RNA sequence: GCGAAAGCCAAGGCCUGUCGGGAGCAACCAACGUUAGGGAAUUCGGCAAGUUAGUCCCGUACCUUCGGAAGAAGGGAUGCC
RNA sequence: GGUCUUAAGGUAGCGUAGUACCUUGCCGCAUCAGUAGCGGCUUGCAUGAAUGGAUUAACCAGAGCUUCACUGUCCCAACGUUGGGCCCGGUGAACUGUACAUUCCAGUGCGGAGUCUGGAGACACCCAGGGGGAAGCGAAGACCCUAUGGA
RNA sequence: CGAGUGGCUUGCUACCUCGAUGUCGGUUCCCUCCAUCCUGCCCGUGCAGAAGCGGGCAAGGGUGAGGUUGUUCGCCUAUUAAAGGAGGUCGUGAGCUGGGUUUAGACCGUCGUGAGACAGGUCGGCUGCUAUCUACUGGGUGUGUAGGUGUCUGACAAGAACGACCGUAUAGUACGAGAGGAACUACGGUUGGUGGCCACUGGUGUACCGGUUGUUCGAGAGAGCACGUGCCGGGUAGCCACGCCACACGGGGUAAGAGCUGAACGCAUCUAAGCUCGAAACCCACUUGGAAAAGAGACACCGCCGAGGUCCCGCGUACAAGACGCGGUCGAUAGACUCGGGGUGUGCGCGUCGAGGUAACGAGACGUUAAGCCCACGAGCACUAACAGACCAA
């Protein structure tokens, strides 16, 4: 009587088109708890290696034993928070008001941006404080940027700029926290926002696969048996019924696969360190030798080796924090075996 | 069920001819169902190491043959994954017959067993010869 | 740990443990060696193995 | 090599089963190779594909019109010097 | 019923058959499970003796079933190979075309509408695609009835 | 006995189509209905518990694998939480299959004088077309908004992004004479679905290394050919799943429902006004799209005679055209050379042994030799090539 079966592929990540910004753009940010700070960092993917750990979970009978866990190596060099942005509470949502900029810029930041020469930070800051006094000030975010020139394995020197929210304390004390980072130069490492053992959210634009068919794209069945030899192999049964006399957008069809933005949830940071402890023998494949500031992210991470990834404190965690894990062994073996 | 403490790749299907690692008079066993498993459209119900499966005796003694008895998958050919990352695979795919209370139908079990089957079916473990 | 075939220092969290009919246990560092044993080749007789040299 | 069999090569003929250039060359289709574990669960039906395979030796059942069955089946062997 | 029609009134065999409606007949074998298949029973809707009956060694690109072996047929799809496919030069057709035509959801209508009514939606052009729709294209339906039609 | 809803079965009618709207069953793929099989929350009980029985709300999700038969239907087996039913031209042949019905061939049974017949059986018996319009999946180019860059907003849009079971403790506890035997909660895992990634396992790898059969270049060395690798063994990068990683809690308002205050009706009453609670369901949360939102958006900076872009050049984190992204000497973008990291498995030549053989001759072994040959990765290195130079533009 035609056995049931769930539809092929998800209908949430639609439409499956090419992404606009290769740089991930968050749409959700964490809730305000305690200390005022930035709500996110960013780095560049390097590759993968396995690490041996000691089970931190008190609910697991393996508590204390050696466990091998896969880890994505991502180089995370210090970023510069070059500006501060404010949002006014308009009946049309949250619209931007004004930005507070610096004086000390990076030698190669003029590869993307039109670097300000004459700006008035003082009176712009006054407008934000008058909007705060009025009671219409929304959420305060910082215009962050990366230093790709810090990574020797990435050919790009043209900085990837992105907006990041600041939250935690009262609207008054966090506006001031933000301004304080900006007046210095905005230098901040991963140590400033993230602690090892915490759950973060890695957002990244996936690997580019070009135009692929229904079977690969929406995971549909290949033609089975006799039906595989008649001239139809990787094409689906039909585009729809007689009536509705139109093809629905829900039917698994051909198109662009890959280069989609994904926000991979609850990613455990296994270790945040500096130097050449996670590097591989012969270098990382299609990337190179890692020597410097990094992060070790559990499991996999969206995108290829060389692409920009973004971090955020987990908006929806399930397990309670188990800070600083006992990282016994980190592998250095060649990925060419 | 209680965790195995290892990730398995289901090495058997329904209709799969496996070995009977015991002295019950049963030589060859044929998988029929996998206790507690519910599949999807167009999929052969897969069985793995440490699964209580419904079985029928293919080859054996006249009194034991043609019987529908329950059993536990003791050994398999497809690699299973131990927590330390190491893979483990056996020589053949075997199972031992079991009863209502999960006790082995025989007394002496032939060939090696896996240490993961021990946690779950302990009454089979305290009757096991070798444990790997 | 050390490999029960080639004598190569196996990297932890990388490998296969083949159990035998009788119950014996053999570890292999990579796939290359698993296949060499099934062929009938001996580790001592083959020049490339860390057992020979 | 049993062979007017295959495969390779002469003598001889030809590059005219007569449009080309470019993209690691996507999806999709035609021919097709290899696929771990399981092994017909596929399907009306093993359709398709596959397995066996030459030669030598041992051995060969029921039945049979005594001709056959039968290369039954099954087991061993096979290079080079 | 214990003859009557119309001469006789199914003998050997074979049999739920390529023939049995009932029928997936009942028993059994075989499978976890067998409208299948084989064996036996068999009152055979409506088997049967050259309208040939029965049996059979051998033979068969003849129909059905079971086992061993093998395998991407499947579980479940992956990578690869060659010619295409895509872009450039050159060559250069055809099928089809009442008109208009960016549609969709309902409704209405000769009861199966892109074109009517009401709404919704809708900036234009172009590339690749797989073919839902145009009751798509292709053929004055072979079916069916009709004709004081044909063979 | 009476009253009806439905349009799934059948029947009736003959409105529609005979200048053809392709059958049944199956399959693949998509949206839907509720008259709910499971899952959630509830009411009653012939509700002790436990497993049920019957009813209410509810369509989010699920409802699977197999034996006979073309079967739809149905009978059957084992698993399951359950293995619900129906609509979409009895969904779907310019998608598939072609087993059944329904051609020409043939057999059997019945009827027929006979040709031949059968809503009896049976064997064999074909599946066309280069897409104009529209539809949707994805990809570009223009115009509008009215000079450039970078960052955002959010009207709207999509989702199931999660469903489900098992086990542990609770506890052999509540309950029950006993047998038997739960819950709230906190945990661990499994299955189905979903998205991403390749350290590891695996697959592939007609890159590559090796062995070896036939044959041809005299032998050797070294090569071609044997379907697009002769075959056999091993197999890196990459891509992959059979591998690995991640996929809530909580709120807000209800439904059925349990109730509170409360009158008409001095009492009573959950309801008429008012209110507290209560579903896997609804909104939010979360993920993806999203300035063409014609109200055609906001901020920061830069420039309007120069901001910025295009061509060009060297290439990919991109790629069917187009698009996109990075680098262009203030440089490591690509190649060569050298390391390093990898694959294979011990080079050619020479030396010793070698069954033997009068000698010539000799398959082969050892050594020289982790040797030789090879690499789609990395490092180092400006040696080579990113040169020269064009255009547009407020
Ligand atoms: C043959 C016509 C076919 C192809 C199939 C036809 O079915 C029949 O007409 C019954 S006889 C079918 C077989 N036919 C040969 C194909 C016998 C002559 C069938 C299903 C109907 C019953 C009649 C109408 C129809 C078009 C609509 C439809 O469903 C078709 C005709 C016009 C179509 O051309
Ligand atoms: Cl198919
Ligand atoms: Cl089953
Ligand atoms: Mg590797
Ligand atoms: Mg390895
Ligand atoms: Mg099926
Ligand atoms: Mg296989
Ligand atoms: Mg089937
Ligand atoms: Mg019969
Ligand atoms: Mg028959
Ligand atoms: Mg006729
Ligand atoms: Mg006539
Ligand atoms: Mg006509
Ligand atoms: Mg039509
Ligand atoms: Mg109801
Ligand atoms: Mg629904
Ligand atoms: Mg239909
Ligand atoms: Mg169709
Ligand atoms: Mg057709
Ligand atoms: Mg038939
Ligand atoms: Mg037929
Ligand atoms: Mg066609
Ligand atoms: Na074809
Ligand atoms: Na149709
Ligand atoms: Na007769
Ligand atoms: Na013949
Ligand atoms: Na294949
Ligand atoms: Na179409
Ligand atoms: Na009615
Ligand atoms: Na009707
Ligand atoms: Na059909
Ligand atoms: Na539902
Ligand atoms: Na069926
Ligand atoms: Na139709
Ligand atoms: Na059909
Ligand atoms: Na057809
Ligand atoms: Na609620
Ligand atoms: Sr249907
Ligand atoms: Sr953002
Ligand atoms: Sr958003
Ligand atoms: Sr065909
Ligand atoms: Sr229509
Ligand atoms: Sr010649
Ligand atoms: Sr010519
Ligand atoms: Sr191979
Ligand atoms: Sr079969
Ligand atoms: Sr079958
Ligand atoms: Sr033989
Ligand atoms: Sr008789
Ligand atoms: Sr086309
Ligand atoms: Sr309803
Ligand atoms: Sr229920
Ligand atoms: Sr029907
Ligand atoms: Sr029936
Ligand atoms: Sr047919
Ligand atoms: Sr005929
Ligand atoms: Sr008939
Ligand atoms: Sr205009
Ligand atoms: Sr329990
Ligand atoms: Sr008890
Ligand atoms: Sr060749
Ligand atoms: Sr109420
Ligand atoms: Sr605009």
């Amino acid at each position: 009587p035609q056995p049931s079966r769930p539809r092929k592929g998800s209908l949430g990540f639609g439409p499956r088109k090419r992404s606009t910004s290769e740089t991930p753009r968050f749409n959700s940010w964490p809730s305000d708890d305690g200390q005022p700070g930035v709500q996110g960092f960013a780095g560049y993917k390097a590759g993968m290696t396995h690490v041996v750990l000691v089970n931190d979970e008190p609910n697991s009978p393996r508590e204390g034993m050696e466990e091998t866990v896969p880890v994505t190596v991502i180089e995370t060099p210090p970023m510069r928070a070059v500006a501060l942005r404010a949002y006014e509470d308009t009946p049309y949502g949250q619209r931007p008001l004004t930005e507070v900029w610096t004086d000390e810029f990076h030698s190669e930041l003029d590869r993307t941006l039109d670097v300000p020469e004459d700006h008035d930070p003082d009176a712009a800051e006054e407008q934000i404080r008058d909007a705060h006094e009025a009671g219409d000030l929304g959420d305060l975010r910082l215009i962050t940027h990366t230093v790709p020139d810090a990574v020797p394995s990435v050919p790009k020197k043209k900085p990837d700029v992105m907006e990041t929210r600041v939250g935690g304390g009262s609207v008054s004390d966090r506006l001031d926290h933000a301004l304080d980072i900006v007046e210095d130069g905005g230098e901040h490492a991963m140590n400033d926002i993230f602690r090892a053992g915490e759950y973060a959210d890695v957002a990244g634009v996936t690997k580019g696969k070009g135009t692929q068919g229904p079977v690969k794209r929406w995971g549909v069945q290949k033609r089975k048996g006799k039906h595989a030899r008649q001239g139809w192999r990787r094409r689906i049964g039909n585009l729809g019924p007689w009536n509705p006399s139109r093809v629905r957008s829900t039917v698994p069809q051909q198109g662009q696969t890959g280069y989609h933005q994904r926000t991979e949830l609850n990613k455990r940071l296994i270790d945040i360190g500096e130097g050449d402890e996670p590097t591989v023998d012969g270098g990382f494949v299609n990337y190179g030798e890692v020597d410097g500031p990094y992060t070790l992210v559990k499991g996999s991470v969206p995108g290829p080796d060389k692409r920009l990834v973004r971090f955020r404190p987990a908006v929806r965690p399930n397990d309670q924090p188990r800070l600083d894990p006992e990282v016994r062994y980190v592998s250095n073996e060649s990925n060419q075996g | 069920m209680e965790a195995l403490g290892a990730d398995v790749t289901q090495g058997l299907e329904k209709g799969s001819l496996i070995t009977c690692a015991d002295n019950t008079g049963a030589r060859e066993l044929k998988v029929i169902s996998v206790h507690g498993y519910s599949g999807t459209k167009n999929r052969h119900p897969k069985a793995g190491l440490g699964d209580k499966i419904t079985v029928s005796v293919t080859k054996g003694t006249p009194e034991m043959r043609r019987q529908v008895l329950e059993a536990v998958v003791v050994r398999q050919r497809k690699p299973i994954r131990r927590p330390d990352g190491t893979r483990v695979k056996f020589e053949d795919n075997a199972a031992v017959i079991v009863d209502e209370n999960e006790d082995p139908r025989g007394t002496e079990l032939k060939g090696p067993i896996a240490r993961e089957v021990a946690q779950r079916f302990g009454s089979v473990a305290s009757a096991a010869t070798m444990i790997v | 740990r050390e490999c029960d075939y080639c004598g190569t220092d196996i990297e932890p969290g990388t490998g296969t443990m083949f159990v035998h009919k009788d119950g014996a246990t053999t570890h292999f560092c990579s796939s290359k060696c698993e296949n060499n044993a099934d062929l009938g080749r001996e580790a001592r007789n083959l020049e490339w193995t860390d057992t020979a040299r």
